[PDB]
Order: C-alpha cells, then structure tokens, then sequence
C-alpha cells in the first residue's frame, strides 16, 4: 500500500466543463441522481477526452 | 525471521523494554551490515509510505 | 474548475492492498491487463469496498 501519485499531479484531479481540460489534469464527472457515485474518470489524449475505467458489461 | 518486518522488531524490543528496561534506557544498537540498514531502509519508507 | 476534493482527501488516494486501506483513503486499481487505464476505485462504506463509479447497463 502507497499513494498512488505525487501530489503535483493529484492537485490538478479538477470538476468542470469537458471542453477546457487540457492534459497535465484528470477529469471527474460527480453523478447526479446518486450523490457521491462517480460517472466517469476522463484523461484527454489526443484532443479526445477519453475514460481511464474500462467498460464492463453482463 | 522468514521476512523481515519492523512490526515483528517493535514488539520484541518493546516487550523486551517493557519488562527489563526503564522508560529512559530504551536506546539500543543493532549491527547489521550494509544490507541489513539497506532493508531496515526499505521498511521505514514503506510505513512512512502507510 | 476546481479541485474535485481538497489535498487532504486527494492525499489519501492509494494503491495496493485492499485489505489495509481505512475508511479514509481511496483504492485504485490499475488495470493489468491494458497499461494506462482503470478498473476500480473503492472506498470503505460499512468495513466493505463499493465501487465510487456508478454501474451502466443497456
């Protein structure tokens, strides 16, 4: 067990609009109808804002 | 000792301290050789890491 | 844009062990079989680890 990051680059885990995350940053979308449920973590790669989770399904 | 753990060290020394030794005379002194402070190293900075 | 926690609550995100992680600290899980992404994060709700990312069905 130890962290996961240094904190430089866990400062910059931000809350707000897709369009202006630029890398060097990570992405959380909170969930509304459940209030402390996370949606999705996002990383932008290319220009895209891509999930870090891995889709699971059945 | 399979593997070495500061856990394992504190209790012995303490239980140790506790029956044999005052408050003011715990200080001890372990001879290692280079390896030996090397994983005595490694443990601190995993609790410290805790 | 801000920080989605404080520091002191960012700080105790960690990897490893899921047996030794308080109610406190946040777990990640870096997914092995892909290099860069996610496939966990968990908290201790009742001694139990939960899933923060909420469950998506079709």
């Amino acid at each position: 067990m130890k962290r996961v990051l240094n904190l430089g680059n866990l400062s910059r885990i931000v809350e707000g609009d897709p369009n202006e995350i630029t890398d060097d940053e990570i992405l959380v979308i909170k969930d509304k109808i459940i209030e402390g449920k996370i949606i999705d973590i996002q990383k932008r790669v290319d220009g895209k804002l891509v999930s870090l989770i891995t889709e699971k399904y059945t | 000792y399979n593997t070495f753990s500061l856990k394992l060290l504190e209790d012995a020394l303490y239980e140790l301290s506790a029956s044999k030794l005052a408050m003011d005379d715990r200080l001890f002194v372990i001879k290692t050789g280079e390896r030996g402070a090397i994983q005595f190293h490694k443990e601190v900075l995993k609790t410290v890491s805790g």
